[PDB]
């Protein structure tokens, strides 16, 4: 029952430093050593160091010493720290650990770490609501209209995620340093305007939580 | 330091078919002193971690179907899918951990399908945007296949190519179909400045373009 979870700052400006927690559970950081690994958003990816259970480190030499590697083995974390990043850092950052000496058993959901100088924006939440009515026995389609943050990530659910079936959330287009997207959920005509349905958005980096009910418009 | 190539760079196919990828590295990864190659095998679903699908290059680990079989030695090494499922879609990266740690550039594995017509959905700007001078039109295009297909938006019958935006998503792992969504977004001004707003969709499904339109009124 091993796992890890990346903790990190998720913008970071040009010519400053990166710092993240890999906090563990289900070992102990002296018996194992713990690995990172970075994905630009081209996908790929790239081995950057470790931390062995003695407290020893290796680096990935294309770092340019820029990287290093910490923990507290007595609060099963590991720091990673990294100076004067630049646009190419940009990537999603994973913790991974293996069992055996190799290779990566068990890796993190990873933060991700966009590289920028511009300014973290709110996202305004707009519902979309059909323009007509919905003929008997249809399946309708409602959507949330997610517009002018920065940075990413937000997550989208439907009525606290108890509407998972049907959903199409589509990936975020930059424009001007700031993202929009969009999320559909079709459901049965019978189910609304009968029941609440409800998107949930949140931007963690804007501390935001929006919840936008989609109700009926006047045709 | 090691370099990994994969080839091909991506692959389609369908269902229940039989595929292969390939995982060539620079330098040997066999170690003399066990008699083990130091290659691996990870899946990568779109939203997920990689999972390590094989390692020691053909030792398959707890839990994976026994569809993935790895096999190869020295520098050319194999992965294969016996009989491939929906929810494949994914990037499959090798990997070696002889020396150091070093990944391949991915092989893509998408899924071939039957065709399947787009539902369209238009959508008027919300109060809420107007009150703070935005409308943005927006048009679903959901669970069609395959990806190509042409959206036009028109505004009294006349088309408008600025300020429209379109996003796919992956495909599904389930159905395997994909999505797009396209935003027309206009100031409050030029929304209020026309009546008709039509998002009009063609798909090779239908000859006839799927035409979803909404009267300011
Ligand atoms: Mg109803
Ligand atoms: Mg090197
Ligand atoms: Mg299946
Ligand atoms: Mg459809």
């Amino acid at each position: 029952q091993v796992q890890l979870k990346e903790s990190g700052p998720g913008l970071v400006a040009p010519s400053q430093s990166l710092s993240i927690t890999c906090t563990v559970s289900g070992f102990s950081l002296i018996g194992y050593g713990v690995n990172w690994v970075r994905q630009p958003p081209e996908k790929g990816l790239e081995w950057l160091g470790m931390i062995w259970g003695d407290g020893s480190t290796d680096y990935n030499s294309a770092l340019k010493s820029r990287l290093s590697i910490t923990k507290d083995n007595s609060k099963s974390q590991v720091f990673l720290k990294m100076n004067s990043l630049q646009t190419d850092d940009t990537a999603r950052y994973y913790c991974a650990m293996g069992v055996r000496p190799d290779p990566f058993d068990y890796w993190g959901q990873g933060t991700l770490v966009t590289v920028s100088a511009a300014k973290t924006t709110p996202p305004s939440v707009y519902p979309l609501a059909p323009g007509s009515a919905a003929q008997t026995n249809s399946t309708v389609t409602l959507g949330c209209l997610v517009k002018g943050y920065f940075p990413e990530p937000v997550t989208v659910t439907w009525n606290s995620g108890s509407l998972s079936s049907g959903v199409h959330t589509f990936p975020a287009v930059l424009q001007s340093d700031l993202y929009t997207l969009s999320s559909s959920v079709t459901v049965p005509s019978s189910t609304w305007p009968s029941e609440t349905v409800t998107c949930n958005v949140a931007h963690p980096a804007s501390s935001t939580k929006v919840d936008k009910k989609i109700v009926p418009r006047d045709c | 330091n090691i370099m990994m190539t994969q080839s091909p760079s991506s692959l389609a196919v369908s269902a229940g078919e039989k595929v292969t990828m390939s995982c060539k590295s620079s330098q040997s990864v066999l170690y003399s002193s066990n008699q083990k190659n130091y290659l691996a095998w990870y899946q990568q679903k779109p939203g997920q971690s990689p999972k390590l699908l094989i390692y020691w290059a053909s030792a398959r680990e707890s839990g994976v179907p026994d569809r993935f079989t790895g096999s190869g030695s020295g520098t050319d090494f194999t992965l294969t899918i016996n009989s491939v499922q929906t929810e494949d879609l994914a990037v499959y990266y090798c990997h070696q951990y002889l020396s150091s740690y070093t990944f391949g550039g991915g092989t893509k594995l998408e899924i071939k399908r039957a065709d399947a017509a787009p539902t369209v959905s238009i959508f008027p700007p919300s109060s809420e945007q107007l009150t703070s001078g935005g409308a943005s039109v927006v048009c679903f295009l959901n669970n069609f296949y395959p990806k190509d297909i042409n959206v036009k938006w028109k505004i009294d019958g006349s088309e408008r190519q600025n300020g429209v935006l379109n996003s796919w998503t992956d495909q599904d792992s389930k159905d395997s179909t994909y999505s797009m969504s396209s935003t027309l977004t206009l100031t409050k001004d030029e929304y209020e400045r026309h009546n008709s707003y039509t998002c009009e969709a063609t798909h090779k499904t239908s000859t006839s373009p799927i035409v979803k339109s909404f009267n300011r009124n």
